[PDB]
């Protein structure tokens, strides 16, 4: 009822603060390179005709410094995943209780500074699984195919939306953080107008 | 004066158009016939939690849409001349994407899917993220000194920090009253970052009244009080040692044997999800039974039943909607699990289960869904009467070790668990029923420990008899594996319900 | 204290000092009082954008 799984990855969090998609995911560049060795050494071998041999020297050789020539292959396979937004994977939190510590993500991005070695989430997924930034290792499941891309749709973070201990209710995973919230009110709450009665004349 | 605009009209704007909308009171026209006075930054909130109806043209737009729904234009000025509106929480728009997805739902006559709502609902959600954060740049809220003087300076807190009787009634309700009652007034702290917060619900006043008011009375480890209390807030400062040490057995009270809470709320949660995991389906439609249940309603159980199916008078059917307060001290005919007649072996109907199965994503096991709840929030509580004596007290009465196998029918057995559950957490009817009925069989006498069908026609069952009788799949990922092998009862060939766990003892084979 | 920039302060926990009078004093004072305006900063948007309301800077000691 358990195992080891190949074809995954482990490493702390962080946060993607900027305009973004809530399923995406961004992950570090010496995991890229690990993770998606096979799947470089099939770019490498067709398009710079290089051998087995000098296909995983080359790999192993650029996993602790940035190349170029890697970082348009790792675009490549994203971009090559269409209709879906990215690479397919599964993020686990643990203790694993509710529906939310395990969700469907989309790999779309590989950092290209070699010293941040964290996996990079979405502020709108982080209540749900009940995550912080102090220590989690989460881990990480990469999708082989498409059959299981679409197998694990069931665990997507739209699925935790609706409550589930009120009808008809959203639960509260959705609402939006402290930082975020202080400051719209400093915005919608402003004494910027004139009382109505005043508006009026 | 007073530009007009339509509700539907603002929603089909592009968004460089909305953000362009003039800084101004308007009136907003809605399609039930009302009107709504509001100023621009309400309104462009209002839009962005809109979204969902940006997919669906025809659906018509109520007033209460709105943030500020309650400043209705009517002919007598004296109505909306000096109304307060609504105050914007991170709950409140959540609650009007909440309105927006489920007007959706019954002007669509209950045809459009619930889960391309939720999609919808987060998808609204992202959209209000990247729009306020990219644009109200130049509103970010800031925190210094500056604020803290602001409301420390306020003369009646002040007095609240003086002339007090050092007790229990002293401080916490005379002292701190007089607190809450400057925090709560409209007209004080205006732009203070650390009172608006507090409105808003960024902020809560039990930290704040520790912090500019008298501390109180902090406990030992053991749970037993001081005869003096903490004289001084935080603000001020604790630099005497008798209150500074009594003050860090709170800190040392913080930090527990959690790993042992760990332990036990881990092992509660993986029991209660194997046994419940026998109820595998939930169907949509109804079963057209003649068979209802009849429960006492109180006002401890009345939130409780929402979404149930009662039937009223004149032979209809209605569904709690959670305040029919007239209904509290009688007893109603319910729709309910135990009397379901789906064909399924292992599933039930929508109605006999309750409208909170529209929330529930298609393909779930409801049984783990009923478990997960439960154990959702006693772990909540337990780790943040004892909560461990609570979980141990739920656990003895399902598992029968007043316990569940005393009593010999599901339907009075259901307002006794629903009282001692809703007591302490907070646990809908519907994940009641569904627990209970995993405990059931049909006949003991005979040795059949399936689920009954229809749930009236069953028995109880402890829980260790159960989890090794029923599939040897289960069986196999409990406990003392070696024990169902040796059981004589299991080389017999019965009609067995199966567990989810069947496939992978056989490694995938069918 | 002009090379450094800054007058270190000797600050005992033992120190009989009112801390919020003190603040008081700062604020009301015409020749202590720091700083309080508005900042500028790029957003995530690119765009140099400057705040609404007066912001305080002042250091902490990081580890
Ligand atoms: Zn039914």
């Amino acid at each position: 009822f358990g195992a080891r799984l190949n074809a995954t990855a482990r490493a702390v969090i962080t946060s993607i603060s900027d305009p973004h998609d809530y399923d995406e995911l961004h992950i570090p560049w010496g995991v890229g390179c690990q993770l998606l060795k096979y799947h470089l050494t099939n770019k490498l071998k067709a398009k710079f005709n290089m051998t087995t041999r000098e296909a995983f020297s080359f790999v192993y050789e650029n996993v602790l410094q940035y190349n170029q020539i890697i970082a348009d292959l790792f675009k490549e396979l994203i971009a090559e995943a269409a209709p879906y937004k990215g690479m397919g994977c599964t993020f686990h939190r643990n203790p694993t209780l509710q529906r939310g510590s395990t969700q469907q993500f989309f790999i779309t991005k590989v950092k290209d500074d070699i010293n941040d070695n964290s996996i990079s989430m979405s502020v709108l997924c982080l209540k749900a699984p009940n995550a912080d930034f102090d220590g989690d290792q989460l881990n990480l499941t990469l999708m082989p195919d498409v059959y299981l891309t679409k197998a694990t749709e069931r665990i997507a973070p739209h699925t935790w939306v609706l409550s589930i201990d009120e009808p008809h209710e959203i639960s509260g995973n959705l609402e939006l953080q402290g930082p975020v919230v202080e400051t719209i009110i400093n915005w919608a709450h402003e004494k910027y107008l004139p009382p109505l009665e005043e508006w009026l004349k | 004066n007073l530009n007009r605009y339509k509700a539907r009209d603002l929603l089909n704007l592009s968004y460089d158009d909305l953000w362009s909308l003039p800084s101004e009171w308007h009136l907003i026209e809605f399609d039930d016939g009302k009107t709504v006075v509001s100023v621009d930054r309400i309104t462009k909130l209002s839009v962005l939690c809109w979204y969902p109806l940006k997919h669906y043209k025809d659906c018509p737009i109520p007033s209460d849409h709105h943030i500020d729904f309650n400043r209705i234009l009517t002919d007598n000025p004296k109505d909306y001349l000096n109304v307060e509106g609504g105050r914007v929480t991170s709950k409140a728009m959540v609650k009007h994407l909440n309105k927006a997805i489920w007007n959706i739902y019954d002007w669509s006559g209950e045809t459009v899917d619930p889960e391309v709502l939720s999609k919808l609902a987060i998808e609204g959600k992202n959209w209000l993220y990247n729009q306020t954060t990219v644009k109200l740049s130049e509103y970010l809220a800031t925190l210094s000194m500056f604020d803290i003087a602001e409301v420390y300076n306020h003369p009646k807190v002040r007095e609240a920090n003086h002339n007090i009787e050092p007790t229990t009634y002293g401080i916490e309700k005379i002292s701190y009253g007089k607190v809450k009652e400057v925090f709560n007034d409209p007209t004080q702290f205006i732009g203070n970052s650390i009172i608006e917060g507090l409105r808003s619900g960024t902020q809560k006043t039990e930290q704040l009244l520790q912090a500019f008011a008298w501390r109180g009375f902090p406990t030992d480890i053991n749970s037993d009080i001081f005869k003096y209390p903490v004289t001084t807030g935080y603000i001020d400062g604790i630099w005497n040692l008798y209150e500074n040490m009594i003050e860090s057995r709170s800190g040392t009270k913080a930090l527990l044997y959690n790993k042992e809470l760990l332990r036990v709320t881990e092992y509660f949660n993986r029991k209660s999800q194997l046994i419940a995991q026998y109820v595998q389906r939930l169907h949509p439609g109804d079963c057209k039974t003649t068979i209802l249940a009849e429960y006492p309603v109180t006002k401890l159980t009345l939130k409780a039943f929402k979404g149930k199916y009662y039937q009223k008078e004149d032979g209809k059917l209605d569904w709690i909607r959670g305040n029919e307060t007239h209904l509290i001290g009688t007893k109603q005919k319910f729709r309910s699990v135990f009397g379901c007649n789906h064909p399924d072996s292992q599933g039930i109907c929508m109605t006999c289960y309750g409208r909170l199965g529209i929330n529930i994503p298609k393909g779930t096991n409801i049984g783990q869904v009923a478990a997960v709840s439960m154990g959702d929030k006693i772990t909540s509580a337990v780790l943040s009467v004892n909560m461990y004596e609570v979980m141990k007290r739920f656990q003895s009465f399902l598992h029968s070790g007043t316990y569940l196998k005393n009593y010999k029918s599901p339907i009075e057995a259901l307002p006794v668990f629903a009282t001692m559950a809703n007591e302490k957490i907070s646990l809908n009817i519907s994940h009641c029923e569904i627990l209970i009925y995993a405990m059931m069989i049909r006949s003991a006498q005979y040795r059949d420990y399936r689920l009954p069908k229809p749930g009236i026609n069953g028995q109880f069952e402890k829980y260790n008899r159960l989890m090794q009788c029923r599939s040897l799949g289960g069986a196999m990922a409990f406990e003392k594996q070696h024990e169902p092998l040796n059981n004589p009862g299991s080389f017999l060939n019965k009609m067995r319900n199966d567990h989810p766990y069947d496939l992978l003892v056989k490694g995938g084979k069918l | 204290v002009l090379m450094d920039g800054f007058p270190y302060i000797y600050a005992p926990v033992d120190d009989p000092v009112d801390l919020m009078a003190a603040v008081n004093k700062l604020i009301n004072s015409d020749k202590y009082r720091p700083h309080y305006g508005k900042v500028s900063y790029r957003d995530q948007a690119g765009k140099w954008v400057t705040t609404k309301d007066n912001v305080l800077m002042g250091p902490l000691y990081m580890m």
